[PDB]
């Protein structure tokens, strides 16, 4: 067994495995509501 | 002994009409023998009132509680309290229909319906012990639980709530029954209940034997309602001598004779069904009413009062109104305890009882009683009377006498303990 | 590349760590399949999951919470990489054996496992403080095993 | 080599006790589609519940036992989720739930046991235990066989052969009957048309690079 | 330690005594206030398990308040600013990270690491938001 | 044997093979080593009570 | 010959068979601190405190068997 | 579909057969043309397939099953799950017809081996069995002595006189006989003496 | 502990006395010891591992073979005695752990005892010369008959099997029924025989077997018998 | 409760028959129940004998013309070795893997040998059950 060598089909692999899914992607700007810092950040 | 069918309770004991606790058919203890059920020190005994277990020896005190029964949890039957449903002795079938009527349930409202569908399916599933077991459960004609009663039995409950409450039970019982036994139903369910007096009847038996325990089975720690076919014979006490505990190790549900309490031959093993529930309740759900209730709970209105604190103390009641209990320090009982919660009272830092004023609102609350009384077109023994003697001893008429005897006995016991109270006041 | 600096560098060590672990797990039970002396799993995740329990931060990871080369444990690189914004950049390393020892905090289980002049003068020159948990640093002392 | 490895192991893992009843993980490990399906399951707990259609089968924390794994290759319930060591939320120890079973009884592990160095244990003693099929005539008889058919070849011993990549039908006319035996291909048919074959005789065969001084 | 160690009895132990925003607010206060060694790894994990409680626990006052005397007693100003920017929304935060002036004076230990790191596009907001 | 006691986690014979059958005197003469090569090896123990920082007598 | 299975018995009883073993052995400690007869010839305090909690599982062992 | 109020139930291993029965106070009568087929609780119905020609008229036998037993020895869990278990598997089963339709309490009951029908679970069929009388008598013979003897896998009927039986010890020993034989021979085969080496 | 032993009795006056007597050996002293020695257990050290020492006879320390310069340890305080009694001991440690194998498991002899035990009977082209048993109502009709020298350990025999459940098998058809005209019906395979009738029921099941194998099962039920004789 | 085998306790068997008791009772019952087959296997032991004996060993019967063959081809290589139609290193892999093949083929007519035509043999019941000698062991001395 082996994760693709392509990191999109490896990602495809993360989601199926649900080792790592979109869920759990969340930082503080998403998750203590900084809506502020989205104009901060990329000036 | 693994084998064999239709072992049965000798109907010898249920012959009270021409006018007591002789022992249980000795294959009804074996059944669960050979299923390494085992019964320390206690005796299934068969009395008209149906089956209880009575200590069979005198059982010392002990320092931690004493265990007196073993059942094993594969001759039980459970049902997860909780929406996402899971047998553990996982009878059902994957897929079998059963579990689509069982869905068809209100998670919470319905709970009865469900240990009823599993029952007759325990039933109809050859060798699972309850196919011999269901011959030791009260018939139709036998069992308490109103809901086999009918409109002849709940004129003589003269209780318009109660009797609303169990109509409505019925309605839904019977919608159900109705709505998920049509004849379009496979005959794998069809001859679960062919007529709806089977399965009111399963209600009926559902509701008065559902114990419900939060347990572990192995690494789940989760809430069942579970039926077990050994302590589900222990009458009910608010005083009991006894409570239900869970080992998941070897999955065995002990019944525990209380730790630093002595027991005496003879004396009825008994629990807490339900710990704090009105007589109403008991009628609701398991079908009989008891006058020394600790919780039941009088319509006053009056602004008489009585010094409850002086009221405990007349009695030597003792402990927080959660904890009332009463102690070797002789007519004060249950009722007693019920009347501390439930008259009309006041209390004050270290404030005395005005030795008149509390005899006023005595003579008040004594007359209320008595109007209350009134209400009722019989005194309690002219009950006592209908019971001492009986035309046929239909069990849910007669339960119903109970109750109503029960709660005039009650109001009675209110007006001699105002009565003993004032005098004991000095 | 894929997923920039917030993100790439923890699912890239998730990656890296998860694929690590089947190919430990595979190897190692492999050999004790073939030859048929059969162990549980259970057995040998223990050790795999010490052999992948660090990544390092690299030279683009520097910052004044971890400075580069600093072995840091998987958790706490997610859990920073999700909380702070201070450059935090890691890569999964997989520990040798020998080297997850002398990395084990308590570093009596360093000093009397091997290395131990080295160990020595490193945790006293770090001042380290071995709160005494886990076995062999408490046989040491003569204790009641905090287990 | 058993005593290093084993004194390593435990070196590494002797921190490693039950410490807590549930890490709290939200995740675990997926398996899916058979012995070794069965010994990766046996004794863990799910991370997750699984359902056969409505039906529940099996529920978040619930042990599996063998009854529950066989429903789950009966109904093809793949994506069974366990908690494996991995799943847990700590490295310095470790959860019961994570563990599963006891390594010696039929419950739970149990708080406080040292799980670590029973692992590094399990693991280092079984160290010291570390360390083409030939077709034979059954029959005493006749070979007989279509020799056309096959490659000739020279053998890894210098006897000439034939070279078969096809079924090939030999037929052995013995004393009694004429039995028969099937050749695969990619094999070596060491015999010829017509040979006297006796019974257990080899008929058919189905890196270093070292210095030979002649 | 003393502290996480209650903390970690709590965050591994059953749902009715799972840490709130407070318990987060007193262990991140012990780490910040530790006497002997550098504590910002801790901190910064406490705040990542924190937003991985998202689900239950969500910020107060004092964890930002906290956090920014973390993050300007010791040099991490470039999260420090951010923290502040948060407290800003709650009034008297700034009363709060003055913290009557004791324990050094995390609101002055802030505007001085954003004068001398020159942030005086911070500072006039920090000042703004006294 | 150490690892098989503390395996079983039977580790009051554990500690009875390891001290009082022969802080126990040869960590003492640990620390006495150590504090020999110009190392304090300082052992505390904190009052759950009252978190006092009791010094251990080594 | 049978002590053995008692102990599996309250082995099954407690949940936990490092806490039951720690609990024999603070009843034995407070056993032999609470009454101070020698109580240390062919019966042991161990075999006394296993006796006595059989005996409160209802079972017919005397002390020490 | 049909109902089974009146049908026995024969379960057998893969399905269970309806047969109609006409009431009688044993119920021992079979209808033997209101045949159906179910999977073992489906409570779907088809008619089975009849490969032999089959009474239209009621009359009475009696039913015994061909089942093995299976030991199911199952995996056992923690709750004492039982470290055994063995059930019935029915594979077949024969129906007797009884001679002159006779009641089972009449003094000259006796079964016509003569008339017996073979149920087969797995070919979900009916069969007559080709039975042969080994007896000296034909159709006028004394049927009381008649020993039906069963064999090749309920496959083969044959009516022996009831002192002839073979001992349940010789029958063992004859088929462990005729097996150890073939695979005794089926081994020395490879030898090269064996062409030119007697039984012995 | 001797010494405290003595003390206890009163037979020494002091510590000094007690080793007097100890030097002097005589009964009094392995009485006391024998006093001592029961219920201390002592771990025994290869392969750590507790028992129950019993004063045996010789020089040379005595293990039990499934169990087996071994060295030997007292545990000298209270809850270490009760660690090394509840914890330590063989019956608490039954299964290895690294997948849960049994360790005690029969081996060397006894498991070619119990091979030969089970071997029973010789079958068919070993048994009989050309192509063509007694009845026991109960196992030990059987074994009164074997030790009477009326049958030997390999020689078939049928017995009554009146615990009629449990029937072993090979999911094997009848390898012959034989139906006699009033319904009465035997069914014989390779390994036991069933008499059943369509009127009344069935009577028993005979199954034919050994000596050897009725030892074998009667002696593990009588093992269970024995052990839970103490459940009364 | 446990099922009469009426079959030959194998080891594999008694794994699971011991392994099936301690979970079904635990260690309580199974800790005595072993004990006591223990002593029921010294009896039985004793009242039988294994001993071996100078022809208890079995030597295949057909090894002396397997080795004969195996002998023949082998001379006839080495006279074409001499010829030159040979060389060194075929000579040197038939020497060694024609004698392999006869000594594999020896080990799996080993046990069929004595299963089929001495099922009482002392070396066939050690190594088929088990108790000591491994098949290979019991090979080297026998074939
Ligand atoms: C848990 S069920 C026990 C079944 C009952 N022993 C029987 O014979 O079926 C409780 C039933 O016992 C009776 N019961 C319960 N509590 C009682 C009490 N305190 N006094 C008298 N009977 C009681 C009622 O008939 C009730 O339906
Ligand atoms: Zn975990």
């Amino acid at each position: 067994d082996w994760f693709p060598e392509e990191p999109f089909e490896a990602f495809k692999e993360m989601r199926e495995r649900k080792v790592f899914d979109v869920s759990d992607m969340y930082t503080i700007a998403d998750v203590w509501g900084w809506t502020w810092e989205k104009d901060f950040k990329n000036k | 002994a693994s084998l064999e069918t239709q072992p049965f309770p000798l109907f010898q004991s249920p012959a009270s009409e021409e006018s007591e606790l002789e022992s249980a058919d000795p294959d009804f203890y074996k059944i669960g023998y050979v299923r390494r059920v085992r019964a320390y020190g206690v005796e299934f005994k068969e009395g008209p009132d149906g089956f209880g277990i009575y200590a069979s020896k005198d059982i010392e005190p002990r320092r931690r509680a004493r265990v007196i029964m073993e059942i094993p949890h594969e001759l039980m039957i459970t049902i997860r309290q909780k929406h996402p449903w899971m047998f553990f002795p996982d009878i059902v079938p994957i897929g079998h229909p059963i579990f689509d009527i069982i869905n068809s349930t209100d998670p919470e409202r319905d709970w009865d319906l469900r240990l009823a569908c599993l029952l007759l399916f325990s039933f109809d599933r050859e060798d699972h012990f309850w196919r011999l077991y269901g011959d030791f459960l009260p018939a139709a004609d036998e069992c308490s639980s109103l809901l086999l009663a009918t409109e002849e039995d709940l004129a003589e409950l003269q209780d318009p709530q109660l009797v609303s409450t169990i109509r409505q039970q019925q309605k839904r019982v019977l919608e159900f029954w109705e709505k998920n036994w049509h004849s379009g139903v496979p005959l794998k369910i069809k001859r679960l209940a062919e007529d709806a007096e089977r399965f009111i009847w399963a209600v009926s038996i559902a509701q008065t034997r559902c114990i419900s325990m939060k347990t572990r089975i192995g690494a789940l720690v989760q809430d069942l309602n579970m039926m077990i076919p050994y302590a589900d014979m222990l009458n009910h006490s608010f005083e009991p001598n006894c409570f239900l505990h869970w080992r998941p190790k070897d999955r065995i549900l002990e019944v525990m004779s209380n730790a630093g309490q002595a027991i005496k031959k003879g004396e009825e093993m008994t629990i807490n069904y339900m710990p704090g529930q009105k007589n109403n309740m008991l009628m609701e759900r398991y079908g009989f009413s008891t006058p020394v209730n600790p919780w039941d709970a009088i319509p006053f209105s009056g602004d008489s009062r009585i010094h409850l604190n002086s009221f405990l103390s007349v009695f030597n009641i003792f402990g927080l109104p959660e904890e009332y209990y009463h102690d070797s320090e002789s007519f004060v009982d249950g009722a007693v305890i019920a009347a501390a919660r439930t008259l009309p009272t006041w209390s004050d830092i270290d404030l005395p009882p005005i030795p008149s004023a509390e005899r006023k609102a005595v003579k008040e609350l004594q007359d209320e009683c008595r109007k209350m009384l009134a209400e009722y077109p019989t005194t309690s023994e002219q009950d006592q009377k209908l019971l001492d003697s009986l035309s046929e001893a239909r069990t849910t008429f007669a339960t119903a006498v109970k109750y109503r005897m029960h709660r005039k006995m009650f109001i009675g016991k209110i007006i001699k303990a105002l009565d003993i109270y004032q005098e004991r006041l000095l | 590349r894929i997923l920039g600096i917030p993100w790439g560098f923890l699912i890239g060590a998730e990656l890296t760590i998860v694929q690590s672990r089947i190919s430990l797990v595979n190897k190692i039970q492999k050999v004790y399949r073939s030859q048929g002396v059969q162990i549980h799993n259970r057995h040998i995740e223990i050790i795999v999951r010490q052999i992948t329990s660090k990544v390092l931060v690299s030279e683009e990871g520097m910052s004044n919470v971890f400075l580069p080369g600093e072995l840091i444990g998987l958790l706490r690189a997610e859990r920073t990489g999700r909380a702070l914004e201070e450059a935090i950049c890691y890569r999964a390393v997989l520990l040798g054996i020998t080297r997850a020892s002398l990395n084990t905090q308590s570093f009596i289980s360093e000093a009397s496992f091997q290395e131990t002049a080295r160990v020595l003068a490193k945790a006293a020159l770090r001042g380290r403080i071995d709160w005494l948990k886990g076995l062999k640093e408490n046989v040491v002392l003569g204790g009641v095993i905090p287990a | 080599d058993a005593g290093y490895l084993t004194r390593r192991l435990v070196e590494v893992v002797q921190h490693i006790v039950v410490r807590r009843t549930d890490c709290g993980t939200i995740r675990g490990i997926s398996v899916s589609p058979e012995r070794i399906f069965i010994q990766t399951l046996i004794g863990r707990v799910l991370a997750d519940d699984i359902y056969i259609g409505s039906r529940c089968v099996a529920f978040r924390n619930q042990d599996l036992g063998i009854g529950l794994v066989n429903r789950f290759i009966t109904f093809g319930t793949q994506s069974i989720s366990i908690r494996t060591p991995f799943t847990c939320r700590s490295t310095s120890w470790i959860c019961r739930l994570c563990y599963g079973r006891s390594p010696t009884h039929g419950d739970l592990v149990e708080l406080g046991e040292a799980v670590g160095i029973i692992a590094g244990q399990s693991i280092g003693e079984p160290g010291t235990q570390l360390t083409a099929e030939h077709v034979r005539a059954p029959y005493n008889g006749k070979i007989k066989f279509n020799e056309d058919l096959v490659h000739p070849t020279r053998t890894r011993h210098g006897h000439p052969a034939f070279l078969c990549y096809i079924d090939l039908s030999v037929i052995i006319e013995s004393e009694d009957i004429i039995h028969s035996v099937t050749i695969p291909p990619k094999s070596f048919l060491l015999v010829q048309n017509d040979q006297y074959v006796e019974s257990e005789q080899v008929i058919a065969e189905i890196k270093e690079r070292v210095r030979k001084y002649i | 330690e003393v502290a996480y160690a209650t903390f970690e009895n709590m965050e591994y132990g059953e749902d009715f005594m799972k840490p709130d925003t407070e318990t987060y607010n007193w262990v991140i206060q012990a780490y910040t206030r530790a006497d002997s060694y550098d504590r910002v790894q801790d901190v910064a994990e406490l705040l990542g398990m924190m937003v991985e409680d998202y689900k239950r626990v969500q910020p107060n006052v004092k964890t930002h308040a906290l956090l920014v005397e973390c993050f300007t007693k010791y040099c991490v100003v470039k999260e420090a600013i951010r923290h502040f920017r948060a407290l800003k929304n709650f009034e008297g935060g700034t009363k709060v990270l003055h913290n009557a002036g004791n324990f050094e004076d995390p609101l002055s230990l802030y505007l001085r690491a954003l004068c001398r790191e020159g942030r005086i596009v911070e500072l006039i907001d920090a000042l703004d938001a006294m | 044997e150490v690892w098989a006691l503390e395996g079983f986690g039977v580790a009051h014979i554990l500690q009875e093979m390891l001290t009082y059958k022969s802080a126990p005197e040869s960590f003492r003469l640990l620390v006495r080593e150590l504090r020999s090569l110009a190392l304090e090896l300082n052992h505390f123990l904190v009052s759950e009570k009252n978190f006092q920082i009791n010094r251990k007598e080594v | 010959k049978v002590m053995t299975m008692d102990i599996e018995r309250l082995l099954l009883s407690e949940d936990n068979r490092f806490e039951f073993v720690n609990s024999v052995a603070a009843e034995a400690t407070e056993y032999v601190e609470k009454n101070r007869d020698e109580y240390g010839g062919t019966k042991k305090a161990i075999f006394h405190v296993l006796s006595n909690r059989v005996n409160d599982l209802g079972f017919d062992r005397p002390e020490a068997y | 579909r049909i109902n089974e109020d009146e049908f026995h139930k024969i379960s057998l291993l893969d399905c269970d057969f309806f047969i109609r029965k006409p009431p009688d106070p044993d119920n021992d009568v079979y209808d033997f043309r209101e045949m159906y087929v179910t999977p073992p609780d489906t409570d779907i119905y088809s008619v089975p397939r009849v490969l032999a020609p089959m009474p239209q008229k009621y009359i009475r036998c009696a039913m015994s099953d061909y089942g093995c037993y299976d030991v199911t020895e199952p995996p056992i869990d923690a709750p004492r799950d039982p470290l055994y278990k063995s059930e019935r598997e029915i594979s077949k089963v024969f129906l007797t017809k009884h001679y002159r339709n006779r009641r089972l309490n009449d003094p000259e009951f006796v079964l016509d081996f003569e008339e017996i029908y073979v149920i087969d679970s797995k070919t979900k069929s009916i069969t007559r069995a080709r039975v042969l009388v080994t007896v000296p008598g034909g159709r006028k013979r004394d049927r009381k002595d008649d020993l039906l003897v069963i064999r090749d896998n309920g496959n083969s009927f044959k009516i022996i006189h009831v002192g002839e039986r073979d001992d349940p010890t010789t029958v063992i020993e004859r088929e462990e006989w005729t097996k150890t034989r073939e695979d005794m021979e089926k081994h020395l085969r490879k030898l090269r003496d064996f062409s030119v080496s007697n039984w012995f | 502990f001797v010494i405290r032993g003595l003390i206890r009795q009163h037979l020494a006056s002091n510590i000094g006395v007690a080793k007097s007597q100890i030097r002097e050996k005589k009964p009094i002293v392995w009485e006391i010891l024998q006093e001592v020695m029961q219920g201390h257990p002592v771990l025994l050290n290869r392969g750590i591992q507790s028992f129950q020492p019993i004063l045996v006879e010789g020089r040379t320390i005595c293990l039990h073979p499934l169990v087996c310069q071994m060295a030997v340890h007292v545990p000298l305080s209270l809850e270490a005695q009760a660690e090394a009694r509840l914890l330590m001991f063989s019956h608490m440690n039954l299964l290895s752990p690294a997948i849960g194998d049994p360790i005690s498991v029969p081996t060397q002899d006894m498991l070619i005892g119990l091979y030969v035990l089970t071997s029973g009977t010789r079958r068919g082209i070993c048994a009989n010369r050309y192509n063509p048993e007694p009845f026991f109502c109960n196992s030990y009709d059987a074994i009164g008959a074997y030790r009477q020298k009326r049958i030997n350990l390999d020689s078939p025999l049928w017995l009554r099997w009146q615990l009629d459940q449990r029937v072993i098998a090979s999911k094997e058809v009848p390898i012959e029924v034989h139906y006699e005209s009033f319904g009465n019906y035997h069914e014989i395979y390779a390994h036991y025989l069933i008499v059943r009738s369509v009127k009344k029921e069935t009577l028993y099941i005979y199954i034919r077997t050994t000596v050897g194998h009725i030892s074998f099962y009667r002696e593990i039920e009588e093992a269970i018998q024995g052990f839970s004789q103490a459940c009364s | 409760n446990l099922v009469f085998h009426n079959k030959v306790i194998d080891g594999t068997a008694i794994k699971r028959l011991i392994s099936r008791l301690i979970d079904h009772f635990g260690m309580a019952y199974t800790s005595h129940i072993l004990d006591q087959v223990k002593t029921l296997g010294f009896q039985q032991a004793t009242a039988t004998s294994i001993s071996l004996g100078i022809d208890d060993l079995l030597t295949i019967p057909s090894k002396g013309w397997l080795v004969q063959d195996a002998e023949q081809q082998s001379l006839i290589l080495e006279k074409h070795h001499h010829y030159g139609n040979v060389h060194a290193v075929e000579k040197l892999r038939q020497s060694i893997e024609i004698w392999y093949a006869t000594s594999e083929y020896l080990r799996q007519e080993m046990n069929p040998n004595f299963r089929m035509t001495d099922p009482f043999n002392p070396v066939h019941m050690m190594s088929f059950s088990g108790a000591r000698g491994n098949a290979s062991q019991v090979h080297q001395l026998v074939g």
